[PDB]
RNA sequence: ACUGAACUCCUCACACCCAAUUGGACCAAUCUAUCACCCUAUAGAAGAACUAAUGUUAGUAUAAGUAACAUGAAAACAUUCU
């Protein structure tokens, strides 16, 4: 069942996160200087494998709790919700920066899972609904994808507008939910522990695993809802402002089953659009 | 924290957002060129007793204009700047004695709207209205919402009622809003020479209810009652209304055939639901003229 | 009642309110910077690059020299007006000066602003940036007009 | 102000001479700036002599006894806030040492068996007498707050402790007590605490720049 | 003309707590990125204007040692530089503001 | 002269158990004789009383009245003691739960009127009273829906009895 | 006055007559002062009537108490948790066994307003109107103007 | 016929609705005498009781954050200009 599947999946989660901070040397006390532009050189002498950069923001101001949604951890993209490991050196990164990429990568990221967590709990018990993964769309394609592969029972079915609507209507309820981003670094044996009944993700988590000289691959979760992904994400779901679920294709080198291709596009609560604008990239993310 | 259109952009995207925008404003627009090439609704013929669609006109300003008995008639010009038909609502769904059509006018920037109201013009496929304007209508007028009005709609020879917002004057005093009287200057008079004098009685322990006062002068809809039509210009849309209009220059008025008991039976040789260029029927020339007016390339009159 | 009436009376007159103008424009010919409050900073600005258009008209025109003798109550900075200001703005017709808000007065608490010439040697206002065009948003809008240019 | 001078040359600018007065009553002080000679841990017999000619009733082979129940004895008094013990019990120059830190929290120290013997370590010497002994216990700690959450260290948990205490003595009435307590530079850290702590930049003048 | 009777603090807390007189909470302010002292929309960051300004400030005092007196303001353009840097080809025929330190991180 | 809220940050709680909820700190700090007036006080102060200390800095930097810069003055002050003192470990976790002002010893001067007559001047001093609070601030409350209403006009008419009668 | 003063509605304790009578006053507590005036009929009474007293009802522990108090009182204590201070300041021994006799009547509720002056908690037997008693139904149970 | 009072009846309790005036029973607090001893008693005395004198003195309100008040301009705060 897929209560079912929370309920297991959920459990062996905690029981990571339960063999992953019982392994703590009774808090141990590491600091890390804030480089970044502006309110230079502050260290936070912070907890090990406890505290987040949210909690540098948290010593800092409300603004760099709000506004930043990644952490520059030597020069690599960090989530605000990640226990820390090490002395390190944190920028924070907002949507309005310079040069924000891993800023876009994340907030693409997050709103493909998001969009797969709509999916899963979507359709009603008789309809197996099987996620299969999110490619790295760039954002200039106007869409992020997410790949869904659906029982054979709808082979032959095509979503209304209304259909979409009601996709749509159970993302901003996920929005206004305002769930936090759970995250975990865990080897690749306890991840298909997890995710043990899909061939697609099994498959996924050997592409992840052996990508790194380690078998280690990320886990992210959003409330009853756990997914792998490539990088960071956001650091909560009430960021995403506009949200639609805009439009849905097939693939065309489909002979062994439809790899269903779903269409998204979402801006934060800081990029807001007017609606004009909005129903143009609506109009754009069709494709 | 509140947003605007222009904020979250860069330099390389705002000359492409305006430019877009308007182009599909522009495209909007031009797409309701053919009302008739659509499924209009049914033309009926006049009947005594009928009633039809006003405009919703800028005042563009006053020009002089001379009768051939050699007398000057001041003359408003009103542009219609693309005015539509927005929704047809039946003497059912508006419990009142008569059908009635909304009516917009002069397109305003999409980005300055409600999103309530976007959501309207974005369901009937135009630009937004400044104005919506309700017209009180018998069933026998009804044409689909989205067609374009055109100043042809009235022809000269017709009377007109033309309400607008009067000119604002702001909170005024006793003399300049209700032209009272006064005090005199000299002669003693410390401190009145613009005042109100006494208001009520002394057994009247209280003023009554609309005494004049001062108050905000202006800014309020007034109307304008028999104006005749001097001259359409048909390339241009314009109005050659007889007199004053309420309101300032460049301002929306709300252009509708007259009410008065002396011109209530003359639709006969109007065009009754509106006048529709598509109907292709004996083109309108330049410019429509009362058989009055002296034309400009006519000779010089003589009263002989 | 004061529809189009497009002047701010100021000072003490119509006479004080030239000279104020005057004073103004003086310093910020000389110095081509200037917090001044608000209202005073806009309306001198009008008179600004009118001056600046009467800078062009040349040295010779004796015109002009009459009205750059009226609005400059230096002397020295006349030469300045005619040989610095009137070449450096040859190249554009229009938008000599630019405008910001500085924070309010701290005496008062009035608003306060800041025209300075553009093009000059001293460091510059931080100017208000728009947003980059890396953002998610403009990348977006980048991808709707990379759409947009493929459509011929 | 920040110190003595100056708060003497804003008397000299604001022009507030204070004339140099005399008493005959000055201040019967019953401590020392510290510690006359600093043991440095991994003879002074003349001392012992020069302790035991004041005093005529003094066995070193009996002190580290005592040395132990006036140590835990206070630090029994910071767990009730007993200072009119603390008094007899501690110097002055330990007092604020150790008291004031501790004023609006609550501390649940507790002492529990020793690990070794508790010995003398050196003695020196208007006459202060001045014994350090090496101590090498196991204590207990609990600091909690006004609002009586736990920030420093568990209360179950015992601790070895390493413990360099200097104690003073006035050479009529005075007894031994703590005077200082000697931290070596090649001790381990004390224990870590609960929470994070930010510590902020050079606050920035306009003017100034970050480097 | 006088008060008839004495307005309560009944009447009084109805008059001068309704939301007319109280003050509107503001949402104009961000944060400047430059400094991260917190700015407002449409107004300068005060810090970074204050940096403007101070450097102004020293920039303009030396323009005063090198001008000299009153009413010499020059008929040639000026460049202001920094220690550590060559007077450029385009800055030949223009007066030189030599300064003391470095060319800021913001000074283009 | 009363000074009873400057001892408010010195009442000292027993040490919790392990089945208790960790207490949110309290902060009461407070200037004396501040020359403005206690009415003047009362809308920033009533300005920020709900609002989380780094929201109130920003509205306090950015108002135009006098009192906003000793607000800041008192609100900054209260952070660092809020951080030193009395154990609140993040500066931005802090929302203003009290911010008051009452009156303060004020003076009695002279003001010369017209003629021989005269009046009493008085010049104004206030108090400025400030309850922080560790922790993220309280929701607004949300207005009643047309639920709540309904709710409470029907909960009254099941509350009626049958009155003047058994 | 009554809008300024609380209600209460007339009750008991636990429900004090139905099954067996309880007597609702648990203790009294005199305090007596042994030289002076102001407790004088109160050593008259305990010389005279609080034995009488005590053995006319076993129910009561009685607590003299015999302090150098300046103003005697007495202590009604209550079944319920309630207690009632008066004071026996410069009263006579009549008006003592008046007052500890009505001290011992009464119960350990409030001596504020009682609403009504009666408490059924059955009220209604042939069943409480409701406005379809006295209506005669319709066949069909049609409403006017109802044809089917 | 009903309604309808402070009249009258009914259950219990009764000295318990007038101005000026007059008769009487008590009595707060204070001091003194003597008791008393978490605040009293019997007497004796007296600067012996304040919702009111355009009362006096002090405090704070209301009117009211109102009427009124105050700094020529830029700048290097050297200076210059009006
Ligand atoms: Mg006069
Ligand atoms: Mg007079
Ligand atoms: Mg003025
Ligand atoms: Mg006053
Ligand atoms: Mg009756
Ligand atoms: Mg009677
Ligand atoms: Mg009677
Ligand atoms: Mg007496
Ligand atoms: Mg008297
Ligand atoms: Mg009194
Ligand atoms: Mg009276
Ligand atoms: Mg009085
Ligand atoms: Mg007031
Ligand atoms: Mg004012
Ligand atoms: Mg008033
Ligand atoms: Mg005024
Ligand atoms: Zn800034």
């Amino acid at each position: 069942s897929p209560t079912e599947l929370t309920e297991m999946r959920n459990d062996l989660f905690n029981k990571e996160k339960a063999r992953q901070l019982s392994l703590t040397p009774r808090t141990e006390k590491i600091e890390v200087k804030h480089v970044g532009k502006t309110d230079p050189g502050t260290v936070f002498v912070m907890n090990k494998n406890i505290s987040t950069p949210y909690s540098c923001a948290m010593h800092l101001s409300e603004w760099y709790c709000r506004k930043s949604i990644l952490a520059l951890v030597d020069g690599q993209p960090w989530d605000m919700y990640k226990p820390l490991t090490k002395s390190c050196e944190i920028k924070f990164l907002t949507f309005k920066d310079c040069d924000p990429g891993e800023v876009n990568k994340a907030y693409w990221r997050s709103c493909a899972m998001m969009m797969g967590c709509v999916i899963e709990r979507a359709f009603k018990d008789e309809y197996m609904v099987n996620l299969v993964r999110a490619p790295e769309v760039p954002v200039i394609s106007g869409a992020f994808c997410y790949d869904v592969v659906l029982d054979s029972k709808l082979d032959e079915w095509m979503p209304t507008k209304e259909n979409l609507r009601s996709f749509t209507k159970d993302a901003h309820a996920l929005i206004y939910k305002d769930l936090p981003f759970e995250t975990l670094e865990v080897e690749a044996k306890v991840a298909l522990e997890i995710f043990q009944h899909s061939k697609y993700k099994v498959d996924f988590i050997e592409e992840k695993a052996s990508q790194n000289p380690e078998r280690i691959v990320k886990l992210h979760r959003i409330g009853d809802f756990i997914d792998v992904s490539e990088g960071p994400l956001i650091p909560r779901t009430s960021i995403c402002f506009q949200y639609e679920v805009s439009a849905v294709h097939n693939l065309q080198p489909t002979q062994p089953s439809l790899i269903r291709r779903f269409q998204g596009v979402s801006l934060p609560v800081h990029l807001r659009a007017h609606f004009t604008i909005w129903d143009k990239l609506l109009e754009r993310s069709r494709k | 924290s509140g947003t605007w259109w222009d904020e979250h952009l860069s330099e390389e995207n705002v000359p492409f957002i305006k430019q877009l925008v308007s182009d599909e404003d522009k495209a909007q627009l031009a797409s309701k060129l053919c009302p008739l090439k659509d499924e209009p609704w049914p033309i009926h013929p006049w009947e005594p007793g009928s009633f039809r669609v006003g405009l919703i006109a800028l005042k563009l300003g006053m020009m002089p204009l001379w009768t051939k008995d050699g007398q000057k008639h001041v003359v408003t010009l009103l542009q219609v700047q693309d005015c539509h038909v927005l929704k047809y609502t039946s003497k059912e769904n508006c419990n009142g004695k008569m059908a009635t059509l909304s009516v917009g006018g002069k397109t305003v920037s999409r980005f300055r709207k409600a999103t309530s109201i976007l959501e309207f013009y974005r369901e009937l496929g135009l630009p937004p209205k400044q104005t919506v304007k309700i017209f009180n209508i018998t069933d026998n007028a009804a044409i689909k919402p989205g067609t374009p009005l055109y100043a042809a709609h009235f022809r000269p020879g017709q009377y007109v009622d033309v309400t607008a917002k009067t000119i604002g004057k702001g909170f005024q005093g006793v003399m300049k809003r209700w032209g009272f009287k006064g005090q005199p200057a000299t002669h003693g008079q410390t401190k009145t020479h613009r005042r109100p004098g006494a208001v009520a009685t002394g057994d009247i322990g209280r003023v009554w209810p609309g005494t004049k006062m001062p108050g905000k002068m202006g800014n309020i809809y007034r109307t304008e009652y028999g104006l005749k039509v001097w001259r359409i210009n048909t390339k241009h849309n314009i109005i050659y209304v007889n007199g004053s209009v309420p309101g300032h220059k460049n301002c929306l008025v709300k252009v509708k055939d007259s009410k008065l008991p002396a011109y209530k039976d003359l639709g006969k040789n109007l065009p009754f639901p509106t006048y529709f260029p598509d109907g292709d029927e004996e083109e309108l020339p330049e410019d429509l003229y009362d058989e009055n007016v002296c034309q400009p390339g006519a000779p010089s009159i003589t009263f002989a | 009642i004061s529809h189009g009436r497009v002047f701010r009376r100021m000072g003490l007159g119509p006479e004080s309110r030239i000279h104020l103008l005057r004073n103004l424009l003086t310093g910020l010919v000389r110095h081509e910077r200037i917090e001044a409050p608000w209202a005073r900073v806009d309306e001198m600005r009008g008179y600004a690059e009118k001056l600046i258009d009467y800078g062009k008209l040349g040295d010779t025109n004796e015109r002009a020299m009459r009205m750059a003798d009226f609005w400059l109550t230096e002397k020295d900075l006349i030469p300045k007006l005619f040989q610095v200001l009137a070449p450096r703005y040859k190249d554009q017709t229009g938008g000599y000066t630019r405008m910001l808000q500085i924070p309010n007065r701290s005496l008062d608490r009035a608003k306060m602003a800041v025209i300075e010439y553009k093009g000059n040697c001293l460091p510059p206002l931080p100017l208000p940036r728009r947003d980059s065009h890396l953002t998610l948003l403009n990348q977006l809008l980048q991808g709707l007009r990379q759409d947009l240019r493929q459509s011929q | 102000f920040k110190t003595e001078k100056e708060f003497m040359q804003h008397a000299r600018k604001a022009g507030l001479v204070i004339p140099p007065e005399k008493s005959d009553r000055s201040i019967h002080l019953a401590c020392t700036a510290g510690i006359f000679d600093a043991y440095v841990p991994p003879a002074s017999q003349v001392s012992i002599r020069r302790i035991k000619d004041y005093d005529a009733n003094f066995k070193i082979k009996d002190f580290p006894e005592k040395a132990k129940d006036i140590f835990i004895e206070a630090h029994l008094c910071l767990n009730n806030s007993d200072h009119d013990r603390l008094h007899t019990l501690v110097t002055e120059h330990c007092f604020p040492d150790m008291t004031w830190d501790i004023k609006y929290k609550t501390v649940r120290w507790s002492f529990v068996e020793s690990l070794e013997p508790s010995h003398v370590v050196q003695v020196r010497c208007n006459v202060y007498g001045q014994i350090t002994v090496r101590m090498h216990t196991r204590q207990t700690l609990a600091i909690y707050d006004r609002f009586g959450r736990l920030m420093y260290g568990q209360e179950d948990v015992p601790k070895d402790v390493l413990e360099y205490v200097v104690f003073e003595k006035q050479l009529p009435y005075g007894s031994w007590r703590m005077h200082t307590k000697i931290v070596p530079p090649w001790a381990p850290p004390k224990q870590p605490i609960l929470k994070t702590v930010m510590i902020p930049g050079p606050q920035l003048k306009p003017e100034e720049e970050y480097e | 003309a006088a008060p008839k009777n004495r307005r309560t603090i009944e009447v009084n807390r109805c008059r001068r707590r309704n939301p007319q007189k109280l003050i509107k909470v503001k949402n104009n302010i961000d944060v400047c990125p430059e400094c991260g002292h917190l700015k407002q929309k449409h107004v300068l960051c005060a810090y970074c204007y204050e940096k403007v300004c101070k450097e102004t400030a020293e920039i303009r005092r030396q323009i005063g040692k090198q001008e000299g007196g009153p009413f010499k303001a020059p008929t040639i353009e000026t460049v202001v530089l920094y220690t550590g840097e060559t007077p450029s080809e385009q800055d030949q025929g223009k007066r030189i503001i030599e300064r003391d330190r470095k060319r800021p991180s913001w000074f283009t | 002269i009363s000074r009873k809220w400057e001892k408010k940050n010195k009442i000292v709680y027993p040490p919790q158990l392990p089945g208790e909820p960790r207490r949110p700190a309290e902060i009461y700090h407070c200037r004396r004789q501040i020359k403005y007036s206690k009415d003047k006080m009362w809308y920033l102060a009533k300005l920020i009383r709900g609002m989380s200390i780094d929201q109130a800095l920003a509205q306090l930097e950015f108002n135009d009245k006098k009192g906003a810069k000793i607000i800041k003055e008192v609100l900054l002050e209260a952070q660092d003691m809020a951080v030193r003192d009395h154990n609140v470990e993040f500066r931005s976790n802090l929302y203003i739960a009290e911010s008051t002002s009452g009156r303060g010893q004020c003076l009695k001067r002279i003001r010369y009127h017209g003629r021989g007559r005269f009046g009493i001047m008085e010049k104004v001093y206030c108090h400025y009273f400030v309850k922080l609070v560790e922790g993220p601030p309280p929701p607004p409350e949300p207005p009643k829906t047309a639920v709540a209403h309904a709710k409470e006009y029907i909960q009254q008419l099941r509350s009626r009895t049958i009155v003047h009668t058994l | 006055t009554a809008r300024g003063t609380p209600s209460r509605f007339l009750a008991s304790v636990l429900h004090n007559g139905l099954g067996r009578y309880v007597q609702q006053l648990q203790r009294l507590s005199f305090s007596v002062s042994r030289d002076g005036a102001s407790s004088r009929g109160a050593r008259e009474f305990v010389e005279r009537e609080v034995i009488d007293f005590a053995r006319r009802n076993p129910g009561v522990v009685i607590y003299v108490n015999s302090r150098p108090c300046c103003v005697p009182r007495v202590v009604a204590e209550y079944l319920n948790g309630a207690v009632r201070e008066e004071s026996i300041h410069c009263k006579s021994v009549e008006e003592i066994s008046t007052l500890v006799q009505k001290l011992a009547d009464q119960s350990g509720l409030d001596v504020i307003r009682i609403r009504k002056p009666f408490h059924t908690d059955n009220p209604s037997i042939q069943g409480q109107w409701h406005p379809f008693t006295n209506k005669p139904t319709t066949f069909r149970g049609l409403r006017p103007r109802e044809v089917q």
